[PDB]
RNA sequence: UUGACCUCAAAUCAGGUAGGAGUACCCGCUGAACUUAAGCAUAUCAAUAAGCGGAGGAAAAGAAACCAACCGGGAUUGCCUUAGUAACGGCGAGUGAAGCGGCAAAAGCUCAAAUUUGAAAUCUGGUACCUUCGGUGCCCGAGUUGUAAUUUGGAGAGGGCAACUUUGGGGCCGUUCCUUGUCUAUGUUCCUUGGAACAGGACGUCAUAGAGGGUGAGAAUCCCGUGUGGCGAGGAGUGCGGUUCUUUGUAAAGUGCCUUCGAAGAGUCGAGUUGUUUGGGAAUGCAGCUCUAAGUGGGUGGUAAAUUCCAUCUAAAGCUAA
RNA sequence: CACGGACCAAGGAGUCUAACGUCUAUGCGAGUGUUUGGGUGUAAAACCCAUACGCGUAAUGAAAGUGAACGUAGGUUGGGGCCUCGCAAGAGGUGCACAAUCGACCGAUCCUGAUGUCUUCGGAUGGAUUUGAGUAAGAGCAUAGCUGUUGGGACCCGAAAG
RNA sequence: AAAUAUGUAAGAAGUCCUUGUUACUUAAUUGAACGUGGACAUUUGAAUGAAGAGCUUUUAGUGGGCCAUUUUUGGUAAGC
RNA sequence: GAAGACAUUGUCAGGUGGGGAGUUUGGCUGGGGCGGCACAUCUGUUAAACGAUAACGCAGAUGUCCUAAGGGGGGCUCAUG
């Protein structure tokens, strides 16, 4: 069963896989159903725009933290600073998330400004009636995009001081590596009679 | 897309091109990767040296995102500038107007020195760099501004 | 923890203006009460000690606290639980049994 | 002696409910071997088939005792990927996930632990009446071994000060959905063959209709239909819009500042051992036995242990669409 | 004097898939891949598309980690083609691809170990009968096809068994 | 000490003369290796032939053999 | 009535346990079995004067021994008659 120069393949088919094959012939039909569901939902619901306004959020790890992203909700602090309560926000089309916290003023201010823009660009129908028609939009996300914040302009002067960035990195690495040894050495040298 | 298959041509011939003596049988040397140490050994040695045994340390629960560190070389560094501004900045080879390049926004972790950018000042913002890359940039007139 | 601005070292990452969010009311869960203190004191009074706790006060009076922590780590599971239980036993002994 | 309470019974007591079928998909239990390893025991087949129990139109899961180590994300499910990867493995054959990211779809909440104590304010049942898929009154009862209001951790409560805001149910008519009926164009003109013209040829018509079927042979124009619009009928529902009757309300909800508090689930968590299971590796989950907690605590942080820190959640109770 | 075959009809056996190799064609090309999904539609077609993700553009090492120009990106030998002279034969110059060879560069290993120093850190500089699936002006991505490979009922039929 | 069979060579990557590099080598600018420059060409260094030479990739089937001349082992011998 | 914190029961641990289960029980071979090793190696010969070359071909050997029986130097010359 082993033969000429070829790669070792690891094909995991020693089970009854033919009983669990799924072929997505339903792709285009599910698409149609999904469009019809969106349409039905829009009509049945309201002039409301099919989606809640979601916040700007800084993504996790070093791979992705350079990006900024749409999150789930708007951190009761941010909502209170925008000048409204969580319950009214949930009624008005704002996603709220109790289980996240603001540690960064940049994201906090961006999301507060986002909320102010939304609060200005909506019109809220009264409780009573007379229903001023509004000709709905379907995407709060499309009306309120997610813009990447820029750091610095294209052109700047050169500020050199001869610090050797490579040496800087190596010394940071060495400092972290030999911190504990030094913090034990100094401690046990302080034990001077 | 099949009918240019040799089965169509072997129609008429007894063995279908598998032989009369050997007589195509089911799995006459084993299934899959049987015999790598016994009767398929000369295939594994010579064409797969290294296949048997362990080597190094285990890492429980490795996340590759920790090891995300894609590399950019200086020869390809000027491509991070759009072509619109590139000749403008190739001219006016000056301090006080030097282009800034966010290699992290481009999607790069470490800068490396594979060779010979032009003698133009450039500000290179990078998570990490190498010794030669820093030397070459500083010699062309620029700097490396470390970031995170 | 102020960051540095580079991608390695003791403190490591982007310099970002911090915001210090409000303190959640969780993180204060096992931070007991007045009521729970009262109730637990009274229940200790009523019920009293259990067999291994009697053994531990005896082992503290006689064979010191090292063997007591050993026994309590076999009886309970953890060394830290054993520590806290022995301290409970010492607060039982030294407070009431003296006068 | 009389009348209670507790526990336990019986009644063809009044009223109800369970069983069985189906079982493609779903929740679980139980559980192989053939087979692969060119032999074969671990392994693999497979946490599969067979067997058992249990549901719905979906079920389950689900609003973190999470992921992480970031400039930090933020219920669940599913797809693309991660990944034939980290890891497991007679380290042999073979097995083998998860976080990030992009997308679909999005939705949030409820209890226990609190003296209402200046007033069990709560509820089943029976009976009388009624604008009867329920309501009011009256009467037995349940229940303080705790039924209602209030609060669930994101908070929240008790006091005090200050003012400001916003409100509920029906009837009718349109709309929405479902089902269904009905109406809505034009050649059967001429000649040949043939038993029959629906063939062939000549002249024409309709076409938002030349899809299909039928009719004595290949018919848009013979028939049903088709296409396009119209007129109706009957139900579900308040999902929405116009109407009309009740203002329930010295009721309820929301917001700011000071102060005092801030209850948060145990034979459980956790540990040892056994067995099973997992990619889970000094032990991933599960279960049995033994031991058995705490409260500035507890869990987790993928190498056992002690010491010191940090980060992040808040179990041992629960509901919920796509 | 081995097996099957009395005759006729019809049926009747290297298939499909997942991942792959070499080769061929096509498209783009230091990039490539629209089709998970969205928009749109004379509707399960065709048409359009964002962000990601895969492979590739950087190796190496168990890992920590470091990370590819002394020099017209090297020298020598040979090299199609081109250029100059020559009537021609020949001579000279330049010499892609490819081959052989000597070197240089990156990584691991072994040595040397400077200026400086939280005086245990740092690592220059120079080397080596060592080693790499490397650099030394990128070639790959995707689709399709033959062939071949592995797992799959796996060309067809066939056990004794469990 | 044969016969048969077998290796190498028969030159342009050659021969000769001058002279450079080196951390090797030498008592030594003596050698070794590699070179610059120059000279020797169309009998350029025996024969015959050359239905082209060199190179790479991938893949099938096969992996039971048998006979004849001659050499030869076992066996009395054998279609051994 | 008897018995009594023992027995029993549950969980671990040890022993016993073909009663039962599952599996295995080598190859070469003048058929196989018995025998032997021609199954990993060495010398001579077969072996046909390069090399290679079989047979359960011939004659034999190996799984050790040595701080010297290794290394260097010096001096001497052995068996036998």
């Amino acid at each position: 069963a082993i033969s000429k120069n070829l790669p070792i393949l690891k094909n995991h088919f020693r089970k009854h896989w033919q009983e669990r094959v799924k072929v997505h012939f339903d792709q285009a039909g599910k698409k149609v159903s999904r469009r019809n569901a969106r349409a039905t939902r829009a009509a049945k619901i309201a002039p409301r725009p099919l989606d809640l306004l979601r916040p700007v959020v800084r993504a996790p790890t070093v791979k992705y933290n350079r990006k900024v992203r749409a999150g789930r909700g708007f951190t009761l602090a941010e909502v209170k600073a925008a000048g409204l309560t969580a319950a009214y926000a949930r009624t008005i089309g704002i996603a709220v998330d109790h289980r996240r916290q603001n540690r960064n003023q940049e994201i906090f201010d961006a999301n507060v400004q986002r909320l102010k823009e939304y609060q200005s660009k909506i019109i809220v129908f009264p409780r009573n009636g007379k229903a001023p028609e509004a000709e709905q939009v379907l995407s709060a996300a499309a009306t309120f995009p997610i813009a990447q914040p820029a750091t610095d302009v294209e052109a700047r002067a050169v500020q050199d001081n001869g610090e050797s960035a490579f040496r800087t990195l190596r010394l940071a690495r060495s400092e972290k590596k030999f911190r504990g040894i030094r913090e034990k050495r100094a401690r046990e040298k302080a034990e001077a009679e | 897309p099949s009918r240019f298959t040799k089965t169509r041509k072997h129609r008429g011939h007894v063995s279908a091109g598998k032989g009369r003596i050997g007589k195509h049988r089911k799995h006459p040397g084993g299934r899959g990767m049987a015999g790598g140490q016994h009767h398929h050994r000369i295939n594994m040695d010579k064409y797969h040296p290294g296949y048997f045994g362990k080597v190094g340390m285990r890492y429980f629960h490795k996340q590759q995102a920790h090891f995300w560190k894609p590399v950019l070389n200086l020869d390809k560094l000027w491509t991070l500038i759009p072509e619109d501004k590139r000749d403008q900045y190739l001219k006016s080879a000056s301090k006080e107007t030097a282009p800034v390049i966010d290699t992290l926004a481009a999607g790069y972790g470490k800068i490396l020195g594979k060779g010979r950018i032009p003698n133009v000042p450039v500000i290179v913002k990078a998570r990490f760099v190498s010794k030669l890359a820093e030397e070459k940039i500083r010699a062309a007139g620029g700097v490396v501004e470390l970031i995170a | 923890t102020v960051k540095t601005g580079i991608a390695i070292g003791l403190n490591k990452g982007k310099k970002v203006t911090s915001m210090t969010p409000a303190p959640k009311i969780s993180y204060k869960k096992g931070a007991a009460s007045n009521r729970t203190k009262f109730v637990r004191s009274l229940v200790r009074e009523i019920a009293g000690l259990s067999p291994y706790e009697r053994r531990l006060i005896d082992l503290i009076r006689n064979s010191g606290e090292k063997r007591a922590r050993k026994v309590a780590k076999k009886r309970l599971g953890s060394f830290t639980r054993a520590k806290a239980k022995v301290e409970e036993m010492n607060n039982i002994i030294a407070a009431s049994r003296r006068h």
